[PDB]
């Protein structure tokens, strides 16, 4: 599955690259830990090859996944009722889910909010971090530059 | 788990510290390490201390 | 660390988010200043400095 140079997503730390796989033994078992280090967090994280999908690591989103996430960011109005604190807990859970589709739904909801009403400090920090991780994902899914992805966001948010 | 305390060079030379009231100091970096037993990982960084 | 070791969500924490240095830095800074073994260097000549 995985090899050196695999541009890979890692919940929750977003995108990151692998340097190698070290032949380390734990409990008499020479496990093949893959040594992966992220760019955002600035840290390395090595993990067994086996439990990759179990912890939740994933190949970068393919172009059809990109199309679906754009379609989810261009999604309809479907919204939550009153108790914004209820929605705060909800969309924070969504963020914690680490799925690109759900995170896009988070950022789209907060976009329709801060466009119209105006968030609070916690709301804006929420939207900021969500947009950060989503920009990282899009930049490394299109295989493009940073500001390009945010521009694609603001232009897809517009429609 | 912690390990490997290393000092970078001082941030201000002595005389300028004494002048501007800067306390003559130097940063600590400590290579931390987080390990989950149930699944098995490492979260190794270079923390500013 | 062990306090927020569980309040945080597993498979999401980083040591940077676990480690809080503020108590360390406060402890040091309240040692060198304001502690009866951290004194003004009594320098009214080289011998007193020594």
């Amino acid at each position: 599955i995985f090899k050196v140079g695999d541009t890979v997503v890692y919940p929750h730390h977003g995108a990151a690259l692998v340097e190698a796989i070290e032949t380390r033994t734990i409990k008499g078992e020479q496990k093949e830990y893959l040594v992966l280090k992220v760019a955002q967090g600035d840290l390395t994280v090595r993990v067994p090859a086996e439990n990759a999908e179990y912890v939740g690591v994933r190949d970068v989103v393919g172009q059809e996944g990109l199309d679906k996430v754009f379609q989810v960011l261009r999604a309809p109005h479907t919204e939550e009722p009153t108790n914004w604190s209820r929605r705060y807990k909800a969309n924070l859970e969504k963020l914690a889910s680490g799925d690109v589709n759900k995170v896009a739904e988070v950022v789209r909801d907060l976009w329709r909010r801060d466009q119209e009403r105006g968030l609070s400090a916690g709301e804006k920090r929420m939207l900021a971090k969500a947009r950060q991780i989503l920009v990282g994902e899009l930049a490394l899914a299109e295989s493009t530059d940073d500001a390009k992805a945010e521009t694609i966001l603001d232009e897809v948010l517009a429609a | 788990s912690f390990s490997d305390p290393r000092f970078d060079d001082v941030k201000a030379p002595v005389d300028e510290c004494k002048d501007k009231d800067m306390t003559y100091a130097a940063p600590l970096f400590v290579t931390a390490e987080f390990i989950n037993n149930n699944t098995g990982e490492i979260k190794s960084q270079t923390v500013f201390m | 660390v062990r306090e927020r070791m569980t309040t945080q969500d597993v498979e999401a924490i980083t040591p940077q988010t676990l480690i809080n240095i503020r108590p360390v830095v406060a402890a040091i800074k309240e040692f060198f200043g304001t502690s009866q073994l951290s004194q003004f260097m009594d320098q009214n000549n080289p011998l007193s400095g020594l």
